[PDB]
RNA sequence: GUAGCGGCGAGCGAAACGGGAAGAGCCCAAACCAACGUUGGGGUUGAGGACAGAGUUACAAAGGACGACAUUAGACGAAUCAUCUGGAAAGAUGAAUCAAAGAAGGUAAUAAUCCUGUAGUCGAAAAUGUUGUCUCUCUUAUCCUGAGUACGACGGAGCACGUGAAAUUCCGUCGGAAUCUGGGAGGACCAUCUCCUAAGGCUAAAUACUCUCUAGUGACCGAUAGUGAACAGUACCGUGAGGGAAAGGUGAAAAGCACCCCGGAAGGGGAGUGAAAUAGAACCUGAAACCGUGUGCUUACAAGUAGUCAGAGCCCGUUAAUGGGUGAUGGCGUGCCUUUUGUAGAAUGAACCGGCGAGUUACGAUUUGAUGCAAGGUUAAGCAGUAAAUGUGGAGCCGUAGCGAAAGCGAGUCUGAAUAGGGCGUUUAGUAUUUGGUCGUAGACCCGAAACCAGGUGAU
RNA sequence: UAACUUGGGAGUCAGAACAUGGGUGAUAAGGUCCGUGUUCGAAAGGGAAACAGCCCAGACCACCAGCUAAGGUCCCAAAAU
RNA sequence: GACAAUGGUAGGAGAGCGUUCUAAGGGCGUUGAAGCAUGAUCGUAAGGACAUGUGGAGCGCUUAGAAGUGAGAAUGCCGGUG
């Protein structure tokens, strides 16, 4: 419910009040493991294809006739069977997302952000005061925060110079308020979350 | 939880049935097929609802009736639904498509008498059965027929 | 694709509230002077498809409510 | 993504040729009459198992046999003493007996004797 | 998968409404004027007409001036040293550094700081393109309104629709209207009403495809795979159309073995190079079948699916286990698969070894398990986003009510004259996604015909 | 100690011998067609020399323990010259 | 702890072994990975280790995900050799 809100030096700025709704739920583990799914599939590319006996080159004709020769019959050099010949089945181009009830996906966000909460692993800083680029900064800034090498920075809108300077770091990723998902969320070891960007969480997440 | 500690729910998730791999499976050879016939082969077996010659159901049956061109099916509505609202609220098809009673209108909205009313209400609907209409004219209200 | 309704079927029966379907019946088309009068009387009378002919076709009219 | 063959095939072929060992000619070389061969002695290993147990009775009960005889006695006679007697020991300790120390065993077939 | 079509069989199968992408409107013929029927003006429609700022994307067609952007070469571009093992360090250890750069290759093993690069930034003499401002021109019911037409008969065809009660569209043959008080359509047809205005033409965009090019991607292949082709439509086969392969790997670096010896050579043994030559080119690894050399045990009186159980003798000594190899001799014992009432079968199949080789996926249906929500549940296309999750999108779909062929009525309804009896119902649970099972449509577990059709090639 | 109902998933529609009640044949067939039971099929083990269908009897695995079934006890070959 | 059950073809049901790839975590490797070879090792099975030799650069393990996922027979196809 209630968070310290810490400076980039460290210093406990204040304090700010967070919708148990949002990040003091009990986690659904079957929802969650099903969004983990779902968006992993989701990043795939079904780009897999192989020539079945049809699309083989050749072929046409029949390779000897039916009976007398002593051999097994046989209709077309391309045949499964034959060494160069068609694949029987194999992978064929496709795709492997599918949705889930928004609700769902809501319980999903939730469950992950209240994993975070609890085990202590969120923390939220007054403001991020970045008007250049600096990657040494930022992990010295990460530093002083005391953070574990996998962190999640949330800002309230696209932060250009923050994001400049974290995304270099191994381990150290950048999203905005609207662009958190499950997959980055449970990723992540801790989140570093601005008060802005926490209270817009709060009120889309409700 | 975590990546590496993934586990779907309990009796959510079994392994697919592989057949024509080995004895021990009891799914081997003949793949569960049984041996010979037109239902052992690749694309075989009838078409659903062959007899095998003998002649179908659906053709020994005659045919009946035929389909209304101009056929109107109304959105219903029981008094226990109607119960939801508070009593003076007068009732349109607009109010009950907001408040969710209803979701498709189809051909207009007839009340019907299910349930029991409990609430004095000014109901304008397209339809309305003779219990339903005693029953809101019973219980304090009005309706009207729009 | 989606599975095609057996139209014939379709023409046949109706889909009652509990999942049966409701038919017609055999023998209601001529030849009635050599049917009894309760014969033909209750043979005016619907019936319902049997259990094992809808094992047999329940997929025919799967779209059929 | 595909499965190669890869090496499991030859790793099992290669359990079978060794189960093969001391199998004549390409009875310990190929792996199809290997695998046969070996089916044939784990069915041949369980039967022989059951049958062991009674060769060693008969083997015993001959014994028995010939070392009442040397006492004047049938192998069914001395049984059916030893029985009526009392005495449970099994025919193997008994033909072990008439082995070792004849001098008991003449003192069991009298008591044998005895309850007859 | 509805309405419908259908030996009403197998099957075939819409459209309008609603939600979206995109969006654009115009020019003639004729009435009538002025010039020599042909030209210019006039005009473009659901009642209108006669009479009385736009543009080279249709709407008319040619240029210029200049700008800007893009493509077709490129440039700059941060930061690491030491020891150890090693042939070699990027590995291990220690201590540092850069990062809008920790993408990726290469370098003697695994490198953000060694190289090529990457983030970022810059760059064009010339040529092609896109796009702007200025210019530039173009411009500011009396009469008519598409005739061998519409339409009809016959024969066909296209329409989801098989001639049907068959509207609507088209072709051949033959007939053949009307003229705003007109004409067509609203599924035979008539009347009324409603909507529209055929028999002239033009028109971008949202849509379809990939031999190509540029930049990239993959729970796609990795040399019997992946293209037929990593070295080829070649070799080879055929008169011809046409068919159509096999075949990748030394090493970090050629340092690719000077020289000596046997040998005509081939090939070897040394010596050298190399970390390694049983890495010496037929070159990484080097399995099995198969072929040899040596020998620990055994075997020339013995009848056999070759093993198994018992068991001396001899020879060894382990993942140390009530061990390993061999085996005199005794008991038992007619391979495997398939197919069969029944197979040792003298029924099928396999010479052996190795590789390859068969229930898959998509879209629907149904059922079960799981999960979310619950009298509710859920979105599709689209739009935004990183080819994502996700947000938005409520059109639509399934439920909340059934009964009847239907009109309809409704916790009932149908049948029935019935207030009877009887059928189906009421007397709460659904819905979305998904694992599994099964079915349908697809070649649908794989291999196999004799044949059929179409277009070609052949009388050497 | 089952039985029935409802749903998901099947396979089977060539059977054979033996005994017994019958048809057919010829009180022929290891014939053929029905009734009844068992076994084989899908069942190893003991017996019937060998011998799916006969007799005894239903193998979770191990034992160099014991009692029995059918069938047996002179030798092959366990047990009565 | 004391009772019971456990022959089986077509076939139904359940639980598992192993192969390739992916994600996350945690590791191994020139002081020698995979592969190959040998052994008298371990588990109820599919199968899992360890040691040595060869080899010379990649590869396990845990959990979950996905499949071109397992061959002895097709007068199967290709290659090699009897
Ligand atoms: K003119
Ligand atoms: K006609
Ligand atoms: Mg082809
Ligand atoms: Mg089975
Ligand atoms: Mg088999
Ligand atoms: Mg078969
Ligand atoms: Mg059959
Ligand atoms: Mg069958
Ligand atoms: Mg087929
Ligand atoms: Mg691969
Ligand atoms: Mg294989
Ligand atoms: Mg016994
Ligand atoms: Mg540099
Ligand atoms: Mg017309
Ligand atoms: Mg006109
Ligand atoms: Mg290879
Ligand atoms: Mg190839
Ligand atoms: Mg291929
Ligand atoms: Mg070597
Ligand atoms: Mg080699
Ligand atoms: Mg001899
Ligand atoms: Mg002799
Ligand atoms: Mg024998
Ligand atoms: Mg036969
Ligand atoms: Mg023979
Ligand atoms: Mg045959
Ligand atoms: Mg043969
Ligand atoms: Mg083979
Ligand atoms: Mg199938
Ligand atoms: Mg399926
Ligand atoms: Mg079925
Ligand atoms: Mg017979
Ligand atoms: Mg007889
Ligand atoms: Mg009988
Ligand atoms: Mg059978
Ligand atoms: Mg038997
Ligand atoms: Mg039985
Ligand atoms: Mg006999
Ligand atoms: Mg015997
Ligand atoms: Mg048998
Ligand atoms: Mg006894
Ligand atoms: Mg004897
Ligand atoms: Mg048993
Ligand atoms: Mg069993
Ligand atoms: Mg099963
Ligand atoms: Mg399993
Ligand atoms: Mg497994
Ligand atoms: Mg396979
Ligand atoms: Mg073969």
């Amino acid at each position: 419910a209630n968070y310290d809100v810490l400076k980039l030096d460290g210093t406990k700025s204040g304090s700010i009040e967070l919708s148990d709704a949002v990040f003091g739920i009990e986690p659904n583990n079957s929802v969650l493991f099903e969004a983990i799914n779902l968006q992993r599939a989701s990043l795939r590319q079904g780009t897999h294809a192989v020539k079945n006996r049809s699309a083989v080159s050749g072929g046409g004709r029949k390779p000897w006739k039916q009976k007398g020769t002593g051999r097994a019959r046989q209709g077309t050099i391309r045949a499964p069977q034959w060494r160069g010949g068609g694949i029987v089945f194999g992978p064929t181009p496709r795709s492997y997302a599918y949705k889930m009830p928004k609700k769902m996906r809501r319980l999903a966000l939730r469950s992950a952000l209240s994993f975070k909460a609890q085990e202590n692993g969120l923390t939220v800083v007054d403001a991020f005061n970045f008007e250049a680029p600096k990657t040494k900064e930022f992990k010295n800034v990460l530093s002083t925060l005391e953070q574990p090498k996998k962190v999640l920075v949330v800002t309230e809108n696209e932060d250009v110079n923050v994001e400049l300077s974290a995304r270099n770091i191994p381990g150290v990723q950048v999203t905005t308020a609207q662009g958190l998902n499950v997959l980055d969320i449970t990723n992540a070891d801790s989140l570093v979350i601005t008060e802005a960007a926490a209270k817009k969480v709060e009120e889309v997440l409700g | 939880m975590k990546l590496h500690e993934l586990k779907p729910a309990e009796g959510s998730r079994k392994e697919r049935n592989r057949v024509g791999r080995g004895v021990a499976t009891g799914n081997g050879k003949t793949s569960g097929r049984g041996h010979k016939g037109q239902k052992a082969r690749s694309g075989g077996g009838v078409r659903p609802g062959f007899e095998g010659g003998q002649l179908p159901l659906f053709r020994r049956l005659p045919k009946r009736g035929f389909t209304n061109i101009n056929r109107k099916e109304y959105a219903i509505v029981n008094l226990d639904q109607l119960n939801k609202f508070e009593d003076g609220t007068e009732v349109t098809p607009a109010l009950l498509v907001e408040s969710g009673v209803v979701k498709n209108e189809k051909s207009g909205i007839k009340i019907l008498g299910n349930g029991s009313l409990d609430k004095k209400l000014t109901v304008k609907a397209h339809k309305f059965s003779a219990s339903a209409a005693e029953a809101i004219d019973a219980k304090g209200g009005a309706h009207e027929v729009i | 694709p989606k599975m095609k309704t057996h139209r014939g079927a379709a023409k046949r029966v109706k889909r009652t509230a509990s999942g049966q379907l409701k038919r017609s019946r055999a023998f209601t088309s001529h030849l009635f002077a050599n049917k009894s009068t309760k014969q033909k009387r209750q043979l005016r009378k619907a019936r319902l498809v049997s259990k094992s002919d809808m094992k047999r076709v329940k997929q025919l009219l799967a779209y059929k409510k | 993504p595909r499965v190669k063959g890869g090496t499991v095939t030859r790793a099992r072929r290669k359990k079978t040729i060794k189960l093969a060992k001391g199998y004549f000619g390409s009875k310990h070389t190929l792996y199809k009459v290997a695998k046969q061969q070996v089916m044939k002695s784990g069915q041949y290993a369980f039967r022989d198992r059951r049958q062991r147990k009674r060769d060693f009775r008969k083997l015993w009960i001959t014994r028995i046999n010939a070392a009442a005889r040397q006492h004047e006695m049938s192998y069914s006679r001395l049984m059916n003493g030893l029985k009526k007697a009392g005495i449970d020991i099994n025919r193997k300790m008994l033909s072990e007996i008439a082995i070792s120390d004849e001098k008991a065993f003449a003192q069991l077939v009298t008591k044998a004797k005895d309850a007859l």
